[PDB]
């Protein structure tokens, strides 16, 4: 990294930052220039790191954001801002609410100043329409054009999709899918790309597990499938693997087992939308592979 | 008590109560509160915007009182019906984005609504806006639309959102004489027409269909954009139908049969030689 993108970068950081313990509702305006930069940046480094990433403890693992700017400020807080603790998002970063900007703003940049310590997986709402998602879009083109928005799906379709931790943890947004076989075909999936609605990718951003479910069944939200704790067993088994580390789902406490812990669903935003009244939670591990769960409150 | 704008956002609020004090209100800010009715606002007749984005309203009521509202945003609620809006005359903008709306009605008395948003809605049909002859962006991206057709009133219309729809022909855009953006990715399109009118035209999207063929904008002399990306476009003489556009500087191309060509990117520079930008990346020189 040049000296000349440090000072732009940290000059994005500092008026991100300089809002926190604001009473929510402050946006931060930066230009379109930086926003762009920051997308095109960013995608440069996703596209010379490998699609299926593999990482090395110690790093602190985190669920959905959905644009709740200020909870990722409060993450930050616990978990320690960067390069204080190393760092994997397991996607979904944009929603509704009109702070999706900052909220991934703030993540592309501190992808870009620390680019082997700060990881960001795809998300089903990383995705290249608006075909079930429109906020990130509305969000966009009220504040700035439907260019950026054009911009951020680049940026997005070159996301990486999974990640193993130490050999051992397997790391997606939504969960397995019946089409995954090897480890290698998700390095044959090839950028940039949308979300196909069928799929290898597809279900790796979109599946969940059910307890009803023995195998595979049908998903409830219309897309990719559900599996059972046997299809968790299995899978663990053929890959030589301690545990399945996901998010795409709203759980009471933040962080929820399943399949005997063999697999834990993270969910980092709390009180997401405002029917519900959960926690946030981060898995974080250690250099000797052990796992300690935080849990953040509204 | 002495505010011009007032601001509730992410206060957990779940009733409107007691807003009485504010004199002169102008701003008033309700965003991702706990709000399951509108009520007790008739007093703020000061009111130029009001915002309830992010709420569990079902149903538009209490509002005929403030005549002075401009910006009305109840997005992401779970509104299905629009009503209760046609005392609002000087509004204009309003955002129903994200709601379970399934048909346009009830705003034939909002002649000076510039931007119309029903984004992400069951909506099937374009209909009853000829009234609204100020509008300016018309937005019904993520629908269930599958003609385009009651626009013909629109003349000022600037920016027209069409995506994600159920799309299958291009037409009824021969009086959008003044479009100058038109979005219609993720359709199902498989013909560039009906274009003749729309010269001003300077953003173009008819990305994520079934065209195969570039056509019939020979005459688009002012596009700044052309975005064509996940087609099936396989000639590269298509190309011949853009170089009117001088000013050309961004074209998405990328998921076509022509990426197929090793030369996709030297040739795209070589057919537009203003373009600056094909797909994500800038032509480097
Ligand atoms: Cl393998
Ligand atoms: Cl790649
Ligand atoms: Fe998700």
């Amino acid at each position: 990294m040049s000296d000349s993108e440090k000072l732009n970068l940290d000059s994005i950081i500092g008026r991100l930052l300089e809002v926190q313990g604001s009473r929510p509702g402050k946006n931060v305006q930066l230009t379109e220039n930086e926003i762009r930069g920051l997308c095109l940046k960013s995608r440069e480094i996703f596209l010379s790191q490998p699609i299926l990433l593999e990482l090395e403890a110690p790093l602190k693992i985190c669920g959905d954001i959905h644009g709740q700017y200020y909870d990722l400020l409060r993450l930050f807080e616990y978990g320690g801002f960067p390069p204080e603790s190393n760092y994997l998002f397991l996607g979904d970063y944009v929603d509704r609410g009109k702070q999706s900007l900052e909220t991934i703003c703030l993540l592309l940049a501190y992808k870009i100043k620390y680019p082997e310590n700060f990881f960001l997986l795809r998300g089903n709402h990383e995705c290249a329409s608006i075909n079930r998602i429109y906020g990130f879009y509305d969000e966009c083109k009220r504040r700035y054009n439907i260019k950026l928005w054009k911009t951020f799906t680049d940026c997005f379709n070159c996301l990486p999709i999974a990640a193993i931790v130490d050999e051992k943890i397997f790391c997606c947004h939504g969960g397995l899918s019946p089409d995954l076989q090897s480890m290698e075909q998700i390095r044959r999936i090839m950028r940039p790309t949308d979300v196909p609605d069928q799929g290898l990718l597809c279900d790796l951003l979109w599946s969940d597990p059910d307890k009803d479910v023995q195998g595979w069944g049908e998903n409830d939200r219309g897309v990719s499938f559900t599996f059972g704790a046997e299809v968790v067993a299995k899978f663990l088994h053929k890959h030589d693997l301690d545990l399945i580390c996901r998010a795409h789902q709203v759980v009471e406490d933040g962080y929820e087992f399943f399949a005997k812990r063999q697999l834990v669903t993270l969910f980092s935003a709390p009180n997401y939308c405002g029917e519900f009244d959960n926690a946030g939670a981060m898995m974080s591990v250690d250099e000797t592979l052990m796992c300690s769960f935080q849990i953040l409150k509204p | 008590r002495d505010a011009e704008d007032v601001d509730l956002n992410h206060y957990r609020i779940g009733k409107i109560e007691g807003f009485e004090v504010l004199k002169k209100v102008k701003t008033l800010c309700l965003r991702q509160n706990l709000i399951k009715c509108i009520e007790n606002l008739e007093e703020l007749q000061s009111l130029r915007e009001l915002d309830l984005y992010d709420n569990q309203i079902k149903k538009i009521e209490n509002l005929e009182a403030l005549t002075e509202l401009e910006i009305l945003d109840i997005s992401f609620n779970l509104l299905r019906n629009i009503e209760g809006v046609d005392k609002l005359t000087r509004l204009k903008k309003l955002f129903l984005v994200n709601n379970k709306i399934s048909k346009i009605e009830n705003l034939s008395n909002l002649h000076q609504l510039q931007m119309l948003e029903l984004g992400s809605n069951r909506i099937r049909a374009i209909e009853n806006i000829d009234t609204l002859t100020n509008l300016e962006s018309l937005f019904l991206g993520k629908n269930k639309i599958t003609k385009l057709q009651n626009l013909d009133a629109l003349t000022n219309l600037t920016v027209l959102s069409m995506q994600s729809n159920r799309l299958t022909k291009i037409e009824g855009l021969q009086n959008l004489v003044n479009l100058r953006e038109l979005y219609l990715s993720h359709n199902g399109i498989e013909v560039i027409e009906g274009l003749e009118n729309n010269n001003k035209l300077t953003m173009l999207d008819i990305a994520s269909n079934r065209i195969k063929k570039i056509e019939n904008i020979s005459h688009l002399t002012e596009l700044q954009e052309f975005w064509m990306n996940d087609n099936l476009l396989e000639s590269w003489s298509d190309l011949d139908e853009l170089k009117g556009a001088r000013s050309l500087e961004t074209v998405y191309l990328e998921r076509n049969p022509l990426q197929k060509d090793p030369q996709y990117r030297r040739k795209v520079m070589l057919a537009l030689p203003s373009v600056r930008q094909i797909d994500a990346t800038f032509v480097r020189f």
